[PDB]
């Protein structure tokens, strides 16, 4: 989540269409939270936006 | 048959010269602030979303077709 964030940030400072690779790199990194989200029943997003949702900077 | 397109800028611009007047304060064009207003919101796509960032990235997605469109196109 903040490895997308993260990742994220580094995206939209790049720039052309590597800033739109780097955003959609950052999208993968969350399905492994979200496959936890499998196994114990847990909700995608509400897990994985809300993993997002933790933060002051990026860490 | 290119007839038709060229008065159609005329009365644009009267509109769009009138909405300068109709409203004397004015935005950008073009899709100049769609840009940052994905970034804008995208950053509450950071911020808040429960599920709110697909709500509020997909809307940050939507908000730069307009120039998306014209230069993609």
């Amino acid at each position: 989540a903040a490895l997308s964030i993260y990742l994220e940030n580094y995206a939209t400072s790049m720039g052309s269409r590597e800033q739109l690779a780097i955003a959609e790199f950052a999208r993968s990194l969350l399905v492994i939270p979200n496959t936890l989200a499998v196994n114990a029943a847990q909700d995608s997003t509400d897990l994985v936006a809300k993993l997002r949702a933790f933060h002051n900077e990026a860490q | 048959q290119f007839m038709e397109e060229t008065e159609r800028s005329l009365h644009d611009a009267i509109m769009i010269v009138r909405r300068a007047i109709k409203n004397d304060s004015v935005v950008a064009g073009g899709g100049a602030i769609e840009m940052e207003l994905s970034k804008y919101l995208r950053d509450y796509s950071r911020t808040i979303p429960g599920k709110q960032q697909l709500l509020i990235g997909a809307y940050a997605k939507a908000l730069e077709i307009i120039p998306r469109q014209l230069c993609d196109n």
